[PDB]
């Protein structure tokens, strides 16, 4: 999973 | 013709947005101060283009309308998007005009920082061929907002709904064409004709990373994350 990008996108 | 007040208002808001980013003499500063090596390169380049992609997940969440799009395209997007975007950008600083033979000492360093030749060479000729249609910094930062809401892109669930984002922009630019190049009529689809030839950095990129010219191939977990290294 993309965790990293997904909580740069979510925040 | 000309540009419309909403159009004005979104040109001026992609231009802050895109403003946003590391300044280009910030980037040429640190290869043209002094000779480094395969390793020092590497590190140097990783640490960049680490940078590169947080500023672009900011840049992207400002886009008009990006928010109000399905969770799993957006990330769809960015990951899609990513490597086109660095190289459009690296297009972007390498054509910034500089003292006389810097450019041509920057080409130097970058040849000679670790990477293969058979990678380096359509790299600089892009660089050298986008530089030719003399592209403002709006027109940089549109193309940039265009390639990262394309519709046309993997494992898109919803791309009516990336194409209502990316048409504005669409418009915007041909305006913007019309205007600063009107002896051209040509220009735009020149603009756009870019974006193919920016989708062939994609599938050998993680070669051109793991190709270099270092005993040890360290990223930065970002990194791994949207190139698929490691
Ligand atoms: C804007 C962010 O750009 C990058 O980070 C690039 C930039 N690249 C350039 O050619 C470049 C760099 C500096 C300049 F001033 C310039 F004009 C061009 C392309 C590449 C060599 C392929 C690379 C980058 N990062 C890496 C990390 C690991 C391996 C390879 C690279």
């Amino acid at each position: 999973d993309h965790q990293l990008l997904r909580y740069l996108l979510d925040k | 013709m000309e540009l419309t007040p909403d159009q004005q208002t979104l040109l001026h808001f992609i231009m802050d947005s895109y403003n946003k980013q590391r300044m280009p003499q910030e980037i040429t500063n640190k290869i043209l101060k002094e000779a480094f090596s395969a390793e020092e390169n590497f590190l140097i380049l990783t640490e960049m283009a680490t940078n590169h992609v947080q500023v672009l997940v900011e840049f992207t969440k400002k886009l008009p309308g990006f928010q109000t799009l399905d969770h799993e395209d957006q990330i769809a997007l960015l990951k899609g998007s990513a490597v086109e975007a660095m190289f459009l950008r690296s297009a972007e600083i390498f054509n910034k005009k500089l003292p006389s033979g810097h450019s041509d000492l920057l080409e130097a360093r970058i040849r000679n920082s670790g990477i293969s030749d058979e990678y380096i060479t359509p790299m600089f000729s892009f660089y050298k061929s986008i530089g030719e249609l003399k592209m403002t910094q709006e027109e940089y930062a549109l193309l940039t907002a265009i390639v990262i809401l394309s519709p046309d892109r993997q494992y898109i669930k919803d791309r009516e709904a990336v194409e209502k984002l990316q048409e504005p922009l669409l418009d915007v630019l041909q305006k913007l064409c019309k205007i600063h190049q009107p002896e051209n009529p040509q220009h735009f689809a020149c603009l756009l004709g870019r974006l193919t030839e920016l989708r062939t950095f994609n599938h050998h990129h993680a070669e051109m990373l793991m190709s270099w010219r270092v005993n040890d191939h360290k990223f930065t977990p970002l990194l791994c994350e949207i190139w698929d290294v490691q």
